[PDB]
RNA sequence: AAGAACCUUACCUGGUCUUGACAUCCACGGAAGUUUUCAGAGAUGAGAAUGUGCCUUCGGGAACCGUGAGACAGGUGCUGCAUGGCUGUCGUCAGCUCGUGUUGUGAAAUGUUGGGUUAAGUCCCGCAACGAGCGCAACCCUUAUCCUUUGUUGCCAGCGGUCCGGCCGGGAACUCAAAGGAGACUGCCAGUGAUAAACUGGAGGAAGGUGGGGAUGACGUCAAGUCAUCAUGGCCCUUACGACCAGGGCUACACACGUGCUACAAUGGCGCAUACAAAGAGAAGCGACCUCGCGAGAGCAAGCGGACCUCAUAAAGUGCGUCGUAGUCCGGAUUGGAGUCUGCAACUCGACUCCAUGAAGUCGGAAUCGCUAGUAAUCGUGGAUCAGAAUGCCACGGUGAAUAC
RNA sequence: AGGAGGUAAAAAUGUUCAAA
RNA sequence: CGCGGGGUGGAGCAGCCUGGUAGCUCGUCGGGCUCAUAACCCGAAGGUCGUCGGUUCAAAUCCGGCCCCCGCAACCA
């Protein structure tokens, strides 16, 4: 679907992960990142992606990993 | 348009040679199939660690004159309008209406 | 006919910080109306981001049957909205006893949640508000148990 | 409105186009955009001087800048001084040699841009515009120009109402193609704000 | 025209029978520019025509177009002011053009297999001045008699 | 809008800066530049190595950097009914004016009306009108026939050599390519017409009465449009309506509409084979051929900044075979899966490929649109925009009607 | 050209002020 | 107190009488013609049949109460 090589991400979140790794599942991640790529290594973290104004929250798990993180923060308010 | 537009733009293109312009090697060489290591991985990794900007694609392209970013002709510089406008004038060299 | 304008300036947000941070999406649940005074305890929503359910009770236990993880903890940043029950004995312009004080006492009326019927005299009603300033709520409370045909009219949970 | 720019119709036929040279995509835009900056430096240095038009050439490398003006006198400074000061400040803005070459005109009223901000001129000492307009129709006519039409528009003397004004006299057939007619124009600010200056002036054919 | 008063253009007749009437039968019925495919459809139709016919085809066609082609027609002139029908003489050109223009037209409907078979059908058909093409000429011939009160 | 992922971008949310992203002037410290680490979403913020060069009449030098102060700067803030320039438009409609003269107290009129004629206030004639001007026409470009010029990367008849490929000697006739010219003028005749313009037919002629097409758009109207391309008078903001950045939005979706693409099939789909274009474009671009992949593409890598190289076997069409009128081998939306390419990045939101999936639709109410010739119709090719992103726009040839009393 | 006879159903309306 | 009749889309009326399936006109809505509106033309939705209960397999319809609305009566006193 897109990109042959390397499922992208951006470092700076790559590293906040890391950091919450070794850290543990604790407070929620403040990324910006919603074009990353969610990678394994990132299952129960309670990361937030933002949404163009609200930081709205995501509890990861399993399946959510080849889809980016933009997915899982809908931007337009329907209804 | 607005000044800062144009001296944004400029500043694109001073943040585009200065990098890329001879550090592009990352996307190309590395991230090539010869390396799948965590060189390769290396490679997409710290090529954000670039300014945003200096990629090429973030180079909106303006008109020389106006600065219109819309019917820009990449040919003269200048937006249709001051393309039309000069060449009018009789500014640009052999330039008349065409009439085939 | 006084029945979004919250939801719209919620969004301006800063009402709440999850562990450490605020922003997030998050709304208060309808199941225990959290009260700015005694903080909170938050859940994580699928979609629609954190469900903050006040801090301890049943539902938000209920969930540390299930995925208790998921659970974080918050404050309040910055006594909006919450619901009252006033059983009373019979009415007669008790209705108007409730907004009789209610009227220029300010507080947001969107709590139309009467019920007249039972087998004694004795009519059950409730209200839902958005009261602002904490001190309004203890005006209310002494201005509310007064009332004759009044027996209950307190904080519903 | 929606004449065709008479300048622009008859480049192939009588009008040789203002900046003569060569060069290809690769190279083009750069050379068009500092042609324009040093027409444009020197419309700023030369205005005082009467300027007609200026006409650029870039052959090897070098680029030369034919000037009509109707008074060289005062464009050259003295003794080509202020001239000289000018190639400077010329190739200094296109990094190449400039052979700065300065025509006369003897016509000042035969031209039309001359012609046009000497209207401008007028309107910028705040001179009544129909005076203007009428002095310039009849230094053109009487100096056997076979034709001439003079335009002005916008607030002219401060109307409400921006209006548009404009005298001919001589056969002007911006339809005969071959007919040489000059055209120029030269926007002239006032207090009350820009009003349009326009004039044609026929002349031969072939 | 409004007055161009243009005189009309000449064709080229057709590459196998002489007839310049048959490539115009061609060319109503070409679409687009297919004209190959006209043709192709054109041949065929008058070889299976030629076979149950027996005849020719450079006239076994014509016992069959004589049949719709129509001798009055019912332009609706308003002379006087307020507007009805009025029969008039078709012209000669007019009269075999139209004429083919109907078969074609009830041909393109009764689809069959091949297009120019479902045509043979017609001209067939035609020929026993039976084909619904005629039939349209016929409704022509009745606003013709209604309205043979006009002039 | 000649092409919204970021950029664009002007909007939102959030985090940010104020003489500032852009400009000069003054002063202060200082090469500019170079490299690198942390934090942060980023902007920025915080440290650290490195560099410190031509006037040296040497505060020193141009530059550039950062700092301070203020003049200022910034505005895609309003105002097209304050404007210029620019544009549509009525409309390529043939009209619209002026001089002096004359008529009338005057507004004005006559000229321009009238009999003819014309694509045309085009033309002739008469006339209190006589002339002039903008416009019509024409001068320009393109296209159609011919001659001259020169002959590559073009072409190659006739000659010779052939691995019968203009492939090779060789040829300047030919296609063609551009340069220069010829030619068409109601010029010839018949007819009509007031011995006028002109109209009608023919001869010849590639071409015929403006041959085809384009270019060119009058005096003006709508206070039409644009103050957001630009420029500009006002007004308005100026520790913010300015300046930076991230994410978002411009792609929302009960609904309505304009313009298009694609179909509903049998003059058609599908399969194999097969013939025939013009127009263009191309350098941090076009990218052969060969290898790999079902393919989009990938690796490798000539040629080309171009009549040679590349995009690049055009498609309809043609032959043969099939499907045989069913929603059917029609239709291709939608959708899942798996991919490719672009680009920091493809979820919101790209394109394209593969496997599968396979809806509405069986020629559309009232109503309404274009079009008279290489047009309509149908077919594919290309270009600007462009990292990528056409069913749009623009451009090119292929095929090829009907009808107009 | 001197003269006669033939010649079109229905189709309403438009807020206020406004420029050398 | 009395007798008779009626309550149906937003309006007016059907259809009930004689059980199964509610139609007409305007109006509302969608499109068209028009410079624009109406008119006109095309197309479309819309009614728990006063309320409750009952009779029935089934009730707009049959039956009873209730609320409304109108009618005729309220005489000898």
């Amino acid at each position: 679907r897109s990109l042959k090589k390397g499922p992208f991400i951006d470092l700076h979140l790559l590293k906040k992960v890391e950091k919450a790794v070794e850290s543990g599942d604790k407070k929620p991640l403040r990324t910006w990142s919603r074009r990353s790529t969610i990678f394994p290594n990132m299952i129960g973290l309670t990361i937030a992606v933002h949404n163009g104004r609200q930081h709205v929250p995501v509890f990861v798990t399993d399946e959510m990993v080849g889809h980016k993180l933009g997915e899982f923060a809908p931007t337009r308010t329907y209804r | 348009a607005k000044q800062s537009m144009k001296a944004r733009e400029v500043k694109r293109v001073a943040l585009a040679d200065k990098y890329f312009a001879k550090r592009a090697e990352l996307k190309a060489i590395i991230s090539d199939v010869n390396a799948s290591d965590e060189d390769r991985w290396n490679a997409v990794l710290k090529l954000q660690t670039l300014p945003r900007d200096s990629s090429p694609s973030r180079q909106r392209n303006r008109c020389r004159q106006t600065g219109r970013p819309h019917g820009f002709l990449r040919k003269f510089g200048l937006s249709r309008i001051k393309v039309r406008e000069a060449a009018m004038r009789g500014e640009i060299p052999g330039l008349k209406k065409a009439s085939w | 006919q006084l029945q979004y304008t919250p939801q719209n300036r919620s969004k301006d947000n800063g009402r709440v910080v999850v562990e450490g941070v605020g922003n997030l999406m998050h709304h208060i649940a309808r199941c225990c109306q959290p009260i700015p005074g005694d903080e909170i305890v938050g859940f994580i929503t699928q979609g629609r981001g954190i469900s903050v359910h006040r801090a301890d009770c049943e539902q938000l236990a209920e969930l540390r049957s299930h995925a208790p993880e998921r659970i974080v903890d918050a404050v309040w940043g910055e006594g909006y909205s919450l619901v009252v029950r006033v059983v009373a004995n019979d009415r007669s312009g008790l209705l108007r006893d409730i907004t009789t004080i209610l009227a220029n006492e300010k507080v947001n009326v969107l709590g139309v949640a009467s019920r007249s019927d039972t087998k004694q005299q004795l009519a059950t009603i409730d209200m839902t508000i958005e009261i602002y300033n904490l001190q309004v709520l203890g005006r209310v409370l002494g201005k509310l148990n007064q009332v004759p045909d009044v027996i209950d009219a307190r904080r519903l949970h | 409105g929606q004449k065709v720019h008479p300048n622009g119709i008859r480049l192939g036929i009588v009008k040789p186009w203002n900046s003569t040279w060569f060069a290809n995509t690769k190279e083009f835009a750069d050379n068009l955009d500092s042609d324009f900056k040093v027409r444009q430096y020197l419309t700023k240095e030369l205005a005082k001087a009467s300027v007609s038009r200026i006409v650029i050439e870039r052959p090897a490398k070098s680029i030369r800048v034919t000037i009509h003006t109707a008074r060289p006198g005062i464009v050259i400074g003295k003794k080509g001084e202020d001239v000289e000061k000018l190639r400077k400040v010329v190739a200094d803005i296109a990094g190449v040699p400039a052979q700065i070459n300065i025509a006369e005109v003897r016509k000042p009223e035969l031209d039309a841009k001359l012609v046009a901000d000497s209207i401008t001129s007028q309107l910028e000492r705040r001179v009544m515009f129909r005076r203007a307009m009428k002095r310039a129709v009849q230094n053109a006519m009487r100096l056997g120009a076979k034709g001439i039409k003079v335009e002005v528009s916008g607030r002219l003397g401060g109307a409400e109402i921006a209006r548009t004004e404009w005298y001919r006299e001589g056969r002007v057939p911006l339809h005969t193609l071959r007919a040489d007619i000059d055209y120029n124009t030269s926007e002239a600010h006032t207090t009350y704000g820009v009003i349009g200056v326009k004039v044609w002036i026929f002349k031969g054919e072939i | 025209p409004r007055r161009r008063v243009i005189g009309q253009r000449k064709i080229l007749p057709d590459p196998k029978f002489g007839s310049e009437l048959l490539a115009k039968f061609v060319n109503i019925l070409m679409v687009d520019g297919k004209k190959s495919t006209a043709e192709s459809i054109v041949y065929s139709a008058l070889e299976t025509l030629a076979q149950r016919s027996g005849k020719s085809e450079l006239e076994a066609f014509e016992v069959a177009l004589e049949n719709v082609r129509p001798t009055v027609e019912v332009k609706s002139r308003r002379v006087g002011g307020s507007t009805y029908q009025v029969p008039v003489e078709v012209r000669p050109v007019r009269r075999n053009a139209l004429a083919m223009r109907w078969i074609v037209e009830a041909a393109r409907k009764r689809g069959d297999k091949s297009m120019a078979l479902r045509l043979a059908n017609e001209l067939s058909d035609a020929a026993e001045n039976k084909g619904t093409a005629v039939k349209k000429r016929e409704d022509v011939h009745r606003m013709a008699e209604a309205n043979k009160a006009f002039a």
